[PDB]
Order: C-alpha cells, then structure tokens, then sequence
C-alpha cells in the first residue's frame, strides 16, 4: 500500500529509443550510438558492410561481433555476420563494463544489446519513406497492433527496402529485410515473444582499400586521391542473406521464482567476389611481386598492386539460454538469484579461393582504368583454394545474485565454460580439434545514495571464444578478460538528468591484431591492457531543449607481443568526444519544429601496428530538422531532413597498415516523410 | 543543472519490470510523450504514454 518504490538499480544508462531513433532514423546502427560514450563508430569510416566499433580499445568478438540481440550473442565467425537495421529495433542499448555474468562469454568492457521490435497492444500503423542524396531511397512499413480484445494475442509487421549508390563510384548498396512479430501474454507472469527476422542483401557495398598514399600523404604528383575512388573491378559483387527465428520466454510462479528461456535459429550466408588492393609498388609489402618488379624506381610510388578474392560461406547458428529466477531474502539482505545454462552450435562452411601476389594487374591512380575481372580463373601459380569447414559447440553454466542491503547493492556472478571447436580443412584433410574448460566470474559493488549518486568497483573477467580462423585451419585461442573498473554514477530520482563517470583497466589475452604482413587471413598476438576514462552528460535543459555530450579517453598498448610490444594498435584514437542538442519549438507559430544539432571528434590515431604514420584527428558535424504535421490534421507524422557532415570535411578515418586506409563519408542529406494512422 | 527539478514535479506514473510495479515521477506531455525522470525505467527522458501501466495522477495537465 507504499506509494510504490521508483526505480534506483542503475540501469538504461546508454540506450537510444524508438523515439530517438525516428528522431535520428539512423542509415544504419553505425549511427544511433554515434554519440554515446566509450564508442567510436566511424572507424570503418564509409562502409554500410559491417557494423564494428571500438569499445575501449577492443572490438567485435574475435573481431566478427561482441553485440547481442534480444539476449544471445547474435552470431559471426570468418566474415559471415549478422547485420540489423535499426528500423527493425526498438531498443538498442550499449552497456559500457557490465557486471554480469550472462555477458561473461562476452567482452568485459562493452557490449551492444539490441532489441528487435516487440508487438504493441496499442494500433501502430506506420509508414516511413526517406530519399536524398546517392540514390538513396528507404522505404519502411511498420505495423502493429492487438488480436482480440484482451490483448492476449498481438502481432506486428516491420519492413525495409532500401536501395543506394555507394560513394566509391561503381558499388550500390541494397538490403531487403522484413521481420515477422508476435507476442501471447495471457496473464501478468507468462509471455511467449516470437521474434523472427529475414534479410536479403543482394550488393552490400564497398569493401576495399586504399594505401596510405593518396589518402593521408600527397602522392609523387604531389595531389591527393579522390575521395570516390573504386580499387576494384566493375563486377565486384557482395552478398549477403539472414534467416533467423526465435522467441523469448519468461513466466512468474510465485512471487520469489521466476523461469526465463531465448532461443534464436539463425542461418546467415554471403558471397564475395571482389578484388582489393595491396598498397602500392613502393610499399614495404609487395617487394616480391613481379608486376611491381618490372617498374622504374620512380613509376612504383604510383601503380597500385592489388590482389582478388573470391568465397562463398554457409552459417547455422542454434543458441539457448534458460535460467531461474530465485528472489528471495535471507535475514535482512535481499537476494534475486539467476542460474542459468546457455547453449551453443555453430557450422560454417568456407568454400573460397584466395588470389596472391600479382593475382590482378596493376592500377596507375592517375589514370586508373577500373575494367571487369575473371573471377573464375583459377591460376595455380597467384591463386589458391580454402575449402574449411567450421564447427563449435559451447555451453557454459552461470549463476549470478544481486544481493541488497539497506542502500548497499553488490553485484557477484560466476560462470564455467565447456567451449568446443573444430575445423576441417578439406583440402589437405586436416582436422583440428580443440576442447577448453574456463571458468570466468565477475563482481560488482556500489553504494545507492538517496539523492541517485552511486561509486561503484567492479572486477570483470571474460572467457570471449574466437570467432575466426587461420590459414591452414588455425583455431585462435580463445581470449581472456581481465578489467579493473570504478567510477560513479549520477541517477537522479527527481531532475531529468544523468551524468557517470568512469576509469578503467581491461587486459584480453590471445589477442589477434590480424594482417601477418602478408594476406588478411589474420595473426595471432600478444595480450593489450587499455586504461581510459569515459564520461557521459544527459539531460533535458528545459522542455524545448535537450543535450547529450560524453568524452572518451583511451590508451592501450602491446603487453607481450616483443615485435610491436609497448605500441598503441592502430585505428584507436586517445581522446574521443562528441556532442548533440536539439530544440522544440512546440506551442508557438511553429509549433511542431524540432532543431537539432551536433559534432563529433575523434582524437589523433595510428596507422599501422609499428606505428610509422599517424591519421590526423577529425571533426564531423551533423544537423537535422523535423517539422509534425500538427497544424495539417496528421497527428503523429512528421515530414524531416538530416544532414550528416555539415561543412563537408574530408577525412581519413583510421588505416590498419601502410597499404590500407578508409575515406571518410562526405555530406548526405536525407529527407524523411514518416506517417502514422 | 536543469530548468526543472525536484519541485517541478507535477504528477507520478507507474509501470512493471521483472514483474513488480514501479513509479516514474513525471514532467510536461508533448502530444502523447511524457518526460519522466527516473531514467532507470524507459531508458530516455521522453518516454511515450504507453510504457507505463496507469498514469492516474496525470489526469491532469491540458
């Protein structure tokens, strides 16, 4: 009969909503989290491919991806992932230092949480359409609502097409997803979610490079690269298709147990055949190519050597997690106890062939010549085949409590690991299998103070499998987390506002830094340990206006590497900032307006992993604007305009090496016309 | 730091998770949105009126 208790377990401290994402409707989930703390996500600079990003120095999961989706681990290993536009999520949360165990299998550091979107017992009949610049033409249909008149049954119909140019001129970019909903919810204490989610994405983009020449120091000619320049041929394809269902479950018995239980069926697949370039002849790299060989010593700081490489991949994922929810309370500390159990089989089925040294002739930058390529040739003396097939089975028990006394919460997790993995290579009838046993734990504590201030500790560990593989069939060691995280947070129970701070010191073992020199079939490493700072601001400075900024300091090196050990890795830039407002310009003559406006920064980053070049530290600037159609009779429809890089600033983003850097994204503007019935 | 703050809190709302009901203290509406501030519920400070179960309390602001 209290005046029941508010919320003051710090949670949702980094999630952007549905009602950010239509006010941002991000290209991609690139976006959305683009102005969210301790992550930098132009790193790949303009590549609707892969959505990866560095979250304190380490990224994806074994570099494929560290992100869920409505729990599980989404899925990827060898470049076959899973994408997800954000049109089709509700929530998409990024949780910086997690001090769960369920997450255990994931990084310590980071971790992005994606929510599909769940049907509403409320009609919600949307339609979107967004064109601009690049042929650029999005399409949405999104519709929910309830099936009688209890609401026990509900549905709800997401769907996109979009169609692009992509700025490397000769690549398009077209993805085709539409994901089915549906939700029973009988009573208050059992609901049975089906989420399922179909993509199909006929060209994916650009993937390419471009070596550190004409991108950050001026060619022998003395000019720059342009800023849409395709390395590739004219038949460069890139493919890719998601099938994926699942449901997520959970039903309350009494008022101290509760059973909860995911599932996700997932079969991703791609197809690649696409030539990239290898720097040029005067690189470090090269020197034994015959192409750049037979070059006067002045014609090779301009003739690009690139090589081709063609792959065909075939994924079936299965996971499964099904925990207990004790909640129950000894003398006076009040317990929610989870144990759970997950689940995990994977098979990926490699059947690629790989182009060498001088597999493909050579561009002249000055006047490239970018004609098609036989893709189908397979020369033995500059080509060679990778026929792998993949298989791994985890599963790991977890047991995690959340222990509360008067306003001290502690937050302790245990978690034992039985990973598996095997690959066959059925070339050379390899087969290498390796079983590990690891046990992983986290836990946090923190003080709850009355007014929301909260310092929290936490120890993080990790047992991160490795998603990807070796030449020959290597399986990569599985790494190993170990991160000293404190700092304090600000949840105010009365003022709309949020800032937390926090300092950090993650350490992964069995690091893989890829590129051994030569191909980029990846390379095994030694350890990094990152230390930075991160802090978030969020509020809502009146009615009208609300802000959002965060800094993000970053320094991490080589802990036992010898060859580059004491180095920074590279595409990791030490400060990180970012800012964004927008107003409203509700109950005046335009009464509907929503300004908004904000900029980027990243700090100086390296290049390569002996730290020869450095990328110079950009600013990007973005703006947009939304009128509702409240004073036509559309109550809900909104008519907007965004405009990403501003003043239209070319940049590098970051480079992996000296023959590989990425342009960055010049303006675009985007024209949104979303209704609602 | 805020215009607002604990005295501009006009009405309370309430909304369930993990299977207990919550309160969310409330600010202005902008057409069918509520600014709640607790932030540990909705995730952002301009939640929908749909998040929460039974406004009551903000039976009253135009």
């Amino acid at each position: 009969k209290t005046d029941t208790p508010i919320q003051k377990v710090p949670q949702s401290i980094s999630v952007v909503t549905a009602e950010e994402m239509a006010l941002h409707q991000p290209k991609s989930v690139k976006e959305a989290l683009s102005y969210t703390p301790g992550v930098s996500v132009g790193t790949r600079g303009a590549s609707n491919t892969y959505d990866h990003l560095i979250i304190r120095g380490f990224a994806a999961e074994g570099q494929s991806q560290n992100n869920y989706l409505n729990g599980l681990k989404l899925q990827g290993n060898f470049y076959n992932d899973a994408v997800i536009d954000p049109y089709m999520l509700e929530r998409a949360e990024i949780m910086r230092g997690p001090v769960s165990v369920l997450y255990g299998k994931s990084s310590p550091g980071g971790l992005l949480n994606m929510v599909s979107k769940r049907p509403t017992t409320e009609p919600l009949k949307e339609v979107q359409f967004k064109a601009g610049t690049d042929s650029l033409f999005q399409t949405g249909f999104d519709f929910s609502d309830s099936l009688d008149d209890d609401g026990v049954y509900s549905y709800r119909l997401t769907g996109l097409a979009r169609s692009a140019n992509a700025q490397q001129k000769g690549s398009e970019e077209q993805r085709y997803a539409i994901a089915p909903a549906f939700t029973w919810r009988p009573d208050d204490k059992t609901n049975f979610t089906f989420l399922s989610y179909f993509q199909n994405e006929p060209e994916t983009g650009y993937y390419g490079w471009l070596p550190k020449e004409g991108t950050v120091e001026p060619l022998p000619n003395g000019k720059r690269l342009p800023t849409d320049f395709n390395e590739g041929a004219k038949n460069n394809t890139y493919s890719r298709n998601e099938k994926m269902v699942g449901y997520s479950f959970d039903h309350e018995f009494n008022d101290t147990f509760t059973v909860r239980q995911n599932l996700r069926f997932a079969e991703n697949k791609t197809s690649q055949n696409s030539v990239y370039g290898y720097g040029v002849c005067s690189d470090p790299a090269n020197a034994y190519s015959k192409q750049c060989a037979a070059l006067a010593p002045a014609d090779k700081g301009h003739y690009l050597a690139r090589k081709y490489v063609v792959d065909d991949e075939k994924l079936q994922n299965f996971s499964v997690d099904t925990q207990l929810q004790s909640k129950f309370a000894t003398g006076d500390i009040d317990h929610t106890l989870l144990t759970g159990v997950d689940f995990m089989r994977m098979r990926n089925d490699i059947n690629a062939w790989f182009g060498y040294d001088d597999s493909v002739p050579l561009l002249n930058l000055y006047n490239p010549v970018n004609t098609d390529f036989d893709f189908n040739a397979k020369d033995p003396a500059n080509s060679g085949p990778y026929r792998i097939l993949n298989k791994q089975k985890q599963t790991g028990v977890y047991v995690q409590d959340q222990a509360q006394w008067d306003k001290v919460l502690v937050t302790l997790g245990g978690r034992y690991d039985w990973a598996d993995q095997e690959s066959l290579n059925r070339v050379a009838g390899t087969t290498d299998k390796r079983d590990d046993k690891q046990f992983t734990w986290r836990g946090g504590v923190n003080y709850l103070f009355d007014n929301g201030v909260t310092p929290y500790f936490s120890y993080s560990e990790s047992f991160e499998p490795s998603s990807q593989v070796g030449k020959d069939g290597n399986i990569f060691a599985p790494s190993k987390g170990k991160q000293y995280e404190v700092g304090v947070k600000y949840v105010p129970e009365d003022r709309p506002i949020v800032v937390t701070g926090a300092v950090y010191n993650l350490t992964k073992t069995n690091n893989l830094m890829a590129d051994p020199e030569g191909s980029f079939f990846s390379v095994e490493g030694g350890e990094i340990r990152a230390r930075g700072v991160e802090i978030e601001a969020k509020a809502a400075l009146s009615a009208s206006v609300n802000v959002v900024g965060s800094y993000t300091y970053t320094d991490a090196e080589y802990t036992t590497d010898t060859t580059y050990k004491g180095n920074t890795p590279a595409q990791v830039p030490k400060h990180m900032a970012s800012l964004w407002a927008d107003y409203t310009f509700f109950d005046g003559p335009l009464s509907g307006l929503t300004l908004g406006t904000g900029g980027r920064y990243t700090g100086s980053s390296y290049g390569d992993p002996a730290n020869s070049f450095k990328v110079g530290s950009y600013t990007v600037v973005d703006a947009l604007v939304r009128y509702d159609l409240a004073r036509v009779g559309m109550a809900g429809s909104n008519v907007a305009l965004h405009v990403n890089n501003l003043f239209d600033r070319e940049y590098v983003a970051s480079c992996f090496n000296t023959y590989g850097c990425f342009w960055g994204a010049e303006r675009q503007v985007v024209a949104t016309a979303t209704f609602r019935f | 730091c805020s215009t607002f703050g604990p005295k501009d809190i006009k009405c309370e709302a309430y909304y369930m998770q993990d299977h207990v009901k919550y309160k969310a203290n409330v600010f202005d509406r902008k057409g069918d949105m509520f600014l709640v501030s607790p932030i540990m519920a909705y995730g952002s400070f301009w939640a929908p009126v749909s998040y929460f179960t039974e406004g009551n309390t903000c039976e009253g602001v135009f």
